């Protein structure tokens, strides 16, 4: 019977004198006793099942949040914080939600419900800022007693929700990976015990694993849309934070009045004199910007940026490089927003946006995703299939895309593009875009060609302009 | 007696007496009556606390004013809302006469206030029984306490 | 069958409360529907008879059909209705008073008989309705009600004083069921 049940830590393990005998590991492996890692802790339902118990004789009787006051969340959210109550940490540690519909809500009533000494960790300090300005009801004494705590300082109770930290490694002031041994997990090193991972896709990572594998952590959830990179890491993550409770939130949930039915489309481009020659002879990192500048391909995204301005439709056009970005924008003599453009001429450019009824085409590079409140449409065009995340193209679609008026209940009311060359390695990607949106619940189609393209001027109507362009990109 | 009584404690309570007990008559299935309850249906419906039900403006607002307009608008018979005191009703109905700027019902109802005068009382029966939602015992406020409880 | 000649006045609310997807898409979809095969079943079971057709909307009456002996024009103003709809509140009192003055012509062994298909609650009308009801008992002008859901006690007595046929209605199935009901002649 565990009523004298020692359990203790060797540098990532934790080995079990005098056992019980649990079931699920090994035995005897180099002494009489149990020895498993740390991170397997989070196996709760393998002793549940069983029938057997523990006890934290190493605890730390100190204070504790209480956060009383409650808000109110979409009807999804509501019903997934309800089904973790009825989990518990057995069967939970992940939740799967866009970047634009209350993720940081999410993660303050997580900790006020979970109540206990708490560690938030995000990617940045705007969204720290964010997570402040949700958490202001349950704050303490309002502005007393908030604080951050991270490479510059560190005071106080609380802060954007409890103390809240960066994932970074640079040195010592990177503040959750050097930290990983000092404070921490009520069970071992004792001081606190629950942990709220926001943008959890970024710490399965190969460095970044450590800062969740070197301890026991009794509590954890995590929240993200992008969830993971084209690579596919995510078994681990059921692992290092815990299984998936919640994924769907799906647009067919919420169309009359409430948000947007959007047509997805791939569209497949044929491929013009000269570029394929050079695609095909061409191994290295420049031919991703053959297969994205090929004229017929560009011809179909001016004719589609012409449809949707002739209707007086709000346009972002997605490019992946800022090459391609300045190459298709100052061709079509659109703004363009990226990393060297100020706040104050982005800040410019998106009012324009929302506001001029002249404004209503933008080219944006890879700075919106993971954040950059991007502003309000009702068209998406991205000019490739990048190399980003399928799973990154449906929080970005979902975070932009509104319904246009009048029509805020019909079948679809926003609109998103893919655009790619035929004969190429950009195709590779469509057979699994194709089923992750129709598995997220999106209609979703190809099309295969334009014989509108043969009604109108557009660009690169010679062979002698498409060399002029094929010269200045093999160069 | 008084109807209803079956629970039967509540009489030899008052008496400090045991009188002889009997039910004498012959009752009709349940299914010609319902009685429902209301409280909400999601889980971020949580105007409802009523530690102080007489000053919480929002719990008045949500499903106290809400849900009276719901139900009313969808069922639209003639149908009498009973409140606990003048002060309630008069918040929870803007009405014609409203007791502030913020209030939250806009429908066609009638009041029953108080000096109620008995000629006044049979106009507002006589418009709940001829048509339309509103009248006495029709699509109309009135305390639970005060005279529509005489009935017609 | 045959022994008499009956006029009938089929008036229909066209109120805002008759587009409602509780009977058939819009209860005016459904109605006029079954309406048009009880013309025909009408007709063919009283080959001498008349009809003419009224409905209340947007606080008014207006005429779909003049009183004629041949179904076609009424089946073909019930086709041409169901495209205009419904919206706004009943005008009963201004119905009962056009329908009074085609009824009140008809001659001595004939019937004079109202139809109306109700989904309101009352009617916007100014003018004394019962005085009106008064009257239409003495010029034998007889008065049904088959209502949507609704008891509301001025449309009953109205529906019992010209004669005794106030009846609800709460399926497709019991709309057909009392709409050839009254294609049952009467006694002579």
């Amino acid at each position: 019977i565990p009523m004298d049940l020692f359990d203790f830590y060797e540098q990532m393990d934790k080995d079990e004198e005098e056992e019980e005998e649990t079931q699920t590991v090994s035995f005897e492996v180099k002494q009489e006793m149990i020895e498993e890692l740390q991170k397997r802790c989070i196996h709760l339902e393998y002793p549940l099942l069983a029938e057997y118990d523990f006890r934290n004789d190493s605890v730390n009787p100190d204070i504790n949040i209480d956060l009383k006051p409650t808000a109110v969340l979409r009807p999804y959210q509501e019903k997934s914080l309800r089904k973790m109550f009825g989990n518990g940490r057995a069967r939970s540690g992940v939740i799967v939600l866009p970047c634009g519909a209350g993720k940081s809500l999410v993660g303050v009533t997580a900790a006020c419900t979970v109540r206990k000494r708490c560690l938030v960790l995000g990617n940045s300090a705007v969204s720290v800022e964010q997570w402040k300005a949700q958490f202001k009801m349950w704050s303490t004494i309002d502005d007393s007693q908030i604080c951050r705590f991270t490479s510059d300082a560190k005071d106080k109770p609380i802060g954007c929700s409890v103390a809240i930290s960066t994932y970074s490694m640079l040195g010592h002031t990177t503040k959750r990976s050097w930290e990983a041994e000092r404070v921490m997990e009520w069970l071992k090193t004792q001081e606190w015990g629950l942990m709220i991972l926001d943008e959890v896709h970024t710490i399965p990572a190969k460095m970044f694993r450590r800062v969740l594998t070197i301890v026991q952590a009794h509590c954890k959830l995590g929240l993200t849309a992008t969830l993971v990179r084209e690579d596919d890491k995510i078994v681990d993550l059921n692992f290092l934070i815990g299984p998936k409770l919640y994924e769907a939130n799906w647009m067919e949930l919420q169309n009359n009045g409430y948000i947007a039915k959007v047509q997805c489309a791939e569209v497949w481009c044929p491929m013009s004199p000269e570029f394929y020659r050079e695609y095909v002879a061409i191994k290295t990192k420049k031919r991703i910007l053959l297969y994205t500048m090929n004229p017929n391909k560009f011809r179909a995204c001016q004719f589609l940026i012409k449809f949707h301005e002739r209707r007086n439709d709000k346009i972002i056009v997605f490019a992946d490089n800022v090459f391609a970005l300045k190459e298709y924008a100052i061709r079509l003599n659109k703004p363009y927003i990226y990393g060297p453009t100020s706040q104050g001429e982005r800040m410019q450019i998106l009012q324009n946006f929302k506001h001029n009824p002249k404004i209503n085409t933008i080219f944006i590079s890879k700075v919106g995703d993971t954040s950059f409140d991007l502003p309000e449409a009702n068209v998406l065009i991205q000019i490739s299939s990048h190399g980003g995340s399928r799973r990154q193209e449906a929080q970005r679609l979902g975070r932009v895309l509104r319904a246009k008026k009048g029509m805020v209940a019909e079948e679809y009311n926003a609109f998103f593009y893919s655009l790619v060359s035929q004969d190429t390695q950009e195709m590779a990607y469509s057979t699994k875009r194709q089923r992750f949106l129709v598995d997220q619940g999106y209609s979703f189609k190809v099309i295969t060609k334009l014989a509108g393209m043969e009604e109108e001027d557009l660009a690169f109507s010679t062979k002698e302009e498409q060399q002029q362009l094929l010269q200045k990109v093999l160069a | 007696t008084s109807g209803t009584l079956s629970p039967l404690d509540i009489y030899p309570k008052i008496l400090d007496f045991h009188p002889v007990t009997m039910a004498t008559f012959t009752m009709t299935l349940a299914r010609v009556c319902l009685c429902p309850m209301i409280i909400g249906r999601g889980n971020d419906q949580v105007a409802i606390s009523s530690k102080f039900e007489t000053r919480e403006d929002i719990a008045v607002i949500r499903n106290y004013g809400n849900l009276l307009l719901e139900m009313s608008a969808v069922v639209p018979d003639g149908i009498v809302a009973f409140f606990t005191s003048y002060q309630y009703m008069e918040s929870t109905v803007a009405s014609w006469y409203e007791q502030g700027i913020l209030e939250n019902i806009q429908r066609n109802k009638l009041l029953f206030i108080e000096t109620q005068d008995g000629a006044e009382t049979s106009v507002a029966l006589e418009k709940y029984q001829e048509a339309c939602e509103n009248g006495r015992g029709a699509i109309l406020l009135s305390v639970a306490r005060g005279k529509v409880s005489e009935g017609i | 069958r045959l022994g008499m000649m009956r006029h009938l006045y089929v008036v229909v609310d066209g109120s805002r409360t008759m587009e409602d997807q509780d009977l058939k898409p819009n209860r005016l979809t459904c109605t006029l529907k079954l309406l048009e095969y009880f013309v025909e079943e009408y007709f063919d079971q009283n080959p001498i008879s008349q009809i003419g057709i009224i409905v209340t909307k947007s606080k008014r009456a207006e005429k779909l059909t003049e009183l004629s002996g041949n179904p076609r024009k009424h089946i073909t103003s019930l086709k041409k209705a169901v495209d205009m709809t419904c919206h706004g509140e009943p005008s009963l009192y201004n119905s009962l008073s056009i329908a009074m003055q085609t009824l009140k012509h008809m001659p001595g062994h004939t019937s004079r008989e109202v139809l109306i298909i109700f989904s309101s609650l009352t009617t916007c009308d100014p003018s004394n309705i019962y005085d009106l009801i008064k009257t239409l008992k003495a010029a034998k002008i007889r008065v049904s009600v088959i209502g949507l859901s609704a008891e509301v006690r001025v449309c009953t007595v109205l529906a019992r004083e010209t004669g005794g046929t106030y009846h609800v209605i709460l399926d497709e199935s019991h709309y057909k069921e009392l709409l050839t009901h009254h294609v049952s002649p009467p006694p002579a």
